[PDB]
DNA sequence: TAAGCAATTCGTAATCATGGTCATAGCT
DNA sequence: AGCTATGACCATGATTACGAATTGC
């Protein structure tokens, strides 16, 4: 009998506004320590991994491990009905095919029910390794950058060095070069550079990554060589939302 | 007879007869006034076609004589006076000329023909030998023209419009070969082909038919005229192309098969003169490219000057399946073997199209295009298991009873699109 | 020479933007009682009843009793040309087929001379019933409840008991079962006689709730098997009532 | 070489926003006096003219009077990648195929260098010489955008008449002639609609273009219109004392 | 119990890029 | 609460993809 009371409703609205454009279905693992999500999209280019652990929920309880497949556009149509303040009470029984959302306004107690499905997402992820360049930057600027090179081309060149990091794109209308130079309290640019690494990615996934922008204001880009780019947002006191993307050539 | 195969060709017979009646209902609703503007337009375009009917070249087609059987016969000296059959008890590739008259043909099962001849042998082929005996012949063919165009492993369009003029000032031992010197071949256009056939004969210990024509489609049928170990020739003059274009069935031309035969038995066509006598009928009835093909096969027109890969598939048939795990596991072997064969040419495909066949014989080609270029045995299988998933679970209480699965990498990229090769994520995951 | 001068010019704007979606042409009955309209939609289910009294028109003058047919799309596209702080002067004559409008601004007047038409009028009366339940709820909360319920299905089952008013629906995913309990111009008041459970269709209530910016609060008026009233009261001008019929 | 730094980095995000659906290729005569542009549009009736002179720039150097053939749609797709309060520097070599844009934020940590591939065309420098007018009308900008977006729901032609006491924007249609009447202002911020005149004006214009011409409305807060007989309407915008942007459109029949 | 590859043809239909509209919110 | 920004939702050709059918070797 999974049961989860979240006193800040806009966290769940923001998460499933982030994940509905890139992937379109998910298979949530809900176990005794939090909610986990592991999903690669259709083209098998990106991966999205998500953990919200069982401590920033204002109440959480679960008695047996559940696997819950969810159409994310159906859940993003149901969760469009809460306001920005509804205490959201997701309940779900174990062997029933419906997830009962119960909103609660701060007595307008809605009660929505959704159908699940049988989805078998792949039960594998990137093993734990070490990374070479770890930039940490303001996430409004990262979203502005990933939405400011798609007007040029569909290839971004992230060239990372010690003084800063440079984003360049070259397409049929020309080319462009944005250079980040390191800092002098959350406009802070910290570059844990080791080896200067130059890579190239697809912007049609970097624009879908930047739809978790109001989930934080600090984003960590973690790169290496022959290894996917990591973009990470931290949902405050809750957990994280990571995006892995594969490079070109 | 009354087989499942008979049932599906019965349904296909119903469908082609339904299209026969759907054509005859559109055939009656034209008049003698609807045979005017279309006829004038297609014969104005035929005036634009036939005025520049350029045939200064001499295109040679060179078939073989029961190729898959003959290359076995150059490597089996025991039974040269016997009828041989390649394939097995499901399908025949091609059988030899000591069995063609008896009925043992191509596209015929291993049980239909074998009940006709109780004294026969049916031996599965060796597909590695023919790829070498093709190249041995291609060594001889490259000398007379460097730009020869081998369609299959045996057919070979050659252009000898330039080699013949540069042969006139030759001595009588450059134009003379030895039996494996032997008889000197002359400088005529028949003689260059006699030389080619003699070299392919006493350099592969075999025989080879031939055919000389001013065009390609004429060569394809002249190669069938005097067929076993023989040849033929047409002269390049616009009268002499007409005397052979008559009195020909359309069971002979390539591009007019079996169903476009029966859809022309309706309108009273056997010879190509009758096929010419229905300009405004066939121009209004059939589709655009098909009436193009009919109007250019009528006057005998086509390729006057001769000219990479676009697909790569693996299909596989088997007995009746009714389980759920066996389809998912057997798609992986077909993903793997195709991933082996995809890297030998080093090609990056970006489409997987699975293709399933019921036990009562319906095709189901389910396609899926990705943006990651696909090469390896695990970057395919995660594009085809999500199509086996969509078409196993759409029969919600019932299994799939298949007999053939097959994968097909397609859409191989250019030089403009191989410098931006996006990669899959399944190379990196674990 | 009919003249009707209204000083809060946003009233007619919110009304006609709530009417131009549903019905196409309609009849304006112009009398000493004020401005009247009863019309049906183009699918003959909903019944629009607009009543404007003469007390709060800042100057009224209506000698004869006129009837003016208007196409509401053209009238509303003229009623997207004035600010929310203007003085409307509606005008008509018997010597012309032109409904004149003048928008006065506190130095940009806006003259319009719209065409009328001539429709074949239908004066259908509403027999007044004694309603089983009349609820009063703030207008925005009802607009939110219908507009968020429209994504779930189309069959809204409005239920009512003295403790609570209970909207249900259904659809291809599951029933969005909204409640509202018994509870300061933003309260919910339930006048109940017998408990009600009655079906309606949301795809016209969505056309109804675009009169939300008229009043702060709406009143629903219901009886068993009688078509319901959804009433949006302009303060001290009249009301705008919508009638919908239950299904099955 | 040519390099030009400009501190108001929003003006090129608005000058090159009022000119992306109207025209699609133009001739930036980059010379010692400053950036110009002249372009009749894709229908060859409306004459855009634009001038950013030298003294309003932060810094500015060039001596080779060059003439860059600039594609305005792609250039606006690049200038829509800058912040509002940035600082914009233009860079060009002499025989250059490309042109470099520098977006420096005042936060100074992020700097942007875009590079745009040019083309080459020749445009008509159809010179507009010194004229004298009849009526001038100096008015708010949101008001003019509101007036034209009102009258474009009624009809699709506009009679504009100017007399001593003000202006009439009269727009007939299929559903009844709209009419909006504006008067002057005596002793009052932006509300002043100052209308001066030597002889009255009744001209007539179309409304497919006055929903394009007042796309320049965030560039200023007062537009001016000028009119006379047998001379086109002059729709003038001023920029932050760097120069101006004129649109020209002719009367009808 | 009736293959195994490849190539091509047309008509269906899925996805995408496009501008327009609407709602909610930061700024006035 | 209006102005403007701007992101969600939606119409919609349109290129691109899908699929059965047909032809060859
Ligand atoms: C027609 C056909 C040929 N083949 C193979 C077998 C043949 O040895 C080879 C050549 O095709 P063909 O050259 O047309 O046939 P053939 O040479 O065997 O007989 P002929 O000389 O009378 O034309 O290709 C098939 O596998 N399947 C088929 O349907």
């Amino acid at each position: 009998m999974f049961e989860a009371r979240l006193v800040q409703g806009s966290i769940l609205k923001k998460v499933l506004e982030a994940l509905k454009d890139l992937i379109n279905e998910a298979c949530w693992d809900i176990s005794s320590s939090g909610v986990n999500l592991q999903s690669m999209d259709s083209s098998h280019v990106s991966l999205v991994q998500l953990t919200l652990r069982s401590e920033g929920f204002d109440t959480y309880r679960c008695d047996r491990n559940l696997a819950m497949g969810v159409n994310l556009t159906s859940m993003s149509k149901i969760l469009k009905c809460a306001g920005n303040e509804d205490i959201i009470t997701l309940r779900a029984e174990d062997n029933a095919d419906t997830l009962a959302l119960v909103f609660e306004a701060p007595e307008k107690v809605s009660d929505y029910e959704m159908k699940l499905m049988d989805l078998d997402v792949e039960q594998l992820g990137i093993p734990e390794q070490e990374y070479s360049c770890v930039v940490k930057m303001p996430s409004g600027e990262f979203a502005r950058i990933c939405r400011d090179l798609s007007h040029i081309g569909d290839a971004v060149v992230i060239s990372c060095a010690k003084d800063g990091v440079k984003f360049s794109a070259s397409g049929e209308l020309g080319n462009g070069n944005i250079k980040l130079s390191q800092t002098s309290e959350e406009e802070a640019v910290t570059i844990e550079m080791n080896e200067p690494v130059q890579l190239t990615f697809a912007l049609r996934y970097l624009n879908f990554f930047t739809k978790a922008t109001p989930l934080s204001s600090t984003v960590t880009l973690s790169m290496s060589a022959d290894v996917p780019l990591v973009v990470e947002y931290k949902i405050a006191d809750m957990g994280h939302l990571k995006y892995y993307l594969a490079p070109k050539i | 007879k009354g087989s499942r195969f008979y049932g599906n060709e019965l349904k296909k017979e119903k469908q082609v007869n339904q299209r026969i009646e759907n054509m005859m209902q559109q055939k009656a609703q034209i008049t003698s006034q609807q045979l005017r503007k279309a006829q004038l337009q297609v014969d104005r375009f035929a005036m634009e076609l036939e005025q520049s009917r350029n045939l200064s070249n001499t295109i040679v087609h060179i078939d073989m004589d029961a190729f898959y059987a003959a290359v076995e016969m150059r490597d089996n000296p025991e039974l040269k006076d016997k009828p041989i059959a390649v394939g097995s008890m499901s399908m025949l590739s091609t059988s030899n000329y000591h069995a063609r008259r008896f009925g043992v043909r191509a596209a015929m099962p291993g049980f239909i023909a074998k009940r006709l001849c109780p004294q026969l042998i049916i031996v599965p082929p060796n597909f590695d030998k023919y790829r070498a005996v093709s190249k041995e012949v291609k060594e001889i063919l490259a000398d007379y023209d460097p730009n020869f165009m081998a369609m299959s492993l045996d057919e070979a369009y050659l252009n000898i419009t330039k080699h013949l003029e540069e042969r006139q000032n030759w001595p009588e031992d450059k134009r003379r070969y030895f039996i494996k010197n032997s008889v000197v071949f002359g400088t005529s256009a028949q003689e260059v082909v006699k030389e080619i056939r003699f070299r392919i004969e006493q350099k592969t210990t075999l025989t080879a038919s031939a055919g000389i024509a001013p065009n390609t489609m004429l060569a394809k049928v002249c190669s069938d005229k005097n067929k076993p170990n023989g040849q033929y020739q047409i002269l390049p003059n616009r009268q002499a192309v007409m005397d052979f274009i008559k009195d020909l069935p359309i069971r002979k031309v390539s591009g007019i098969g079996k169903v476009t035969e029966k859809m022309l038995k309706a309108l009273g066509i056997i010879t190509c003169t009758e096929l010419y006598q229905q300009r405004a009928l066939l121009s209004l009835l059939f589709s655009e490219t098909s009436w193009h093909y009919f109007l250019h096969i009528s006057l005998g027109l086509g390729s006057t000057h001769l000219t990479e890969r676009k697909s790569m598939s693996v299909e596989r048939t088997f007995s009746e399946i009714n389980k759920a795990e066996e389809q998912y596991s057997l798609c992986q072997e077909l993903c793997s073997e195709l991933a082996q064969d995809l890297q030998k040419e080093r090609l990056k495909g970006r489409t997987v199209t699975i293709k399933l066949k019921n036990v009562n014989f319906e095709v189901k080609t389910r396609a899926s295009t990705v943006s990651s270029v696909v090469s390896t045995a695990e970057e395919i299988f995660a594009i085809a298991k999500e199509l086996l998933k969509t078409e196993i679970d759409a029969d919600f209480p019932h299994p799939l009873r298949l007999r053939l699965m097959g994968v097909r990498i397609s859409s191989f990229p250019n030089e403009e699109d191989r410098k931006h090769q996006q990669r899959s994520i399944i190379g990196f995951l674990q």
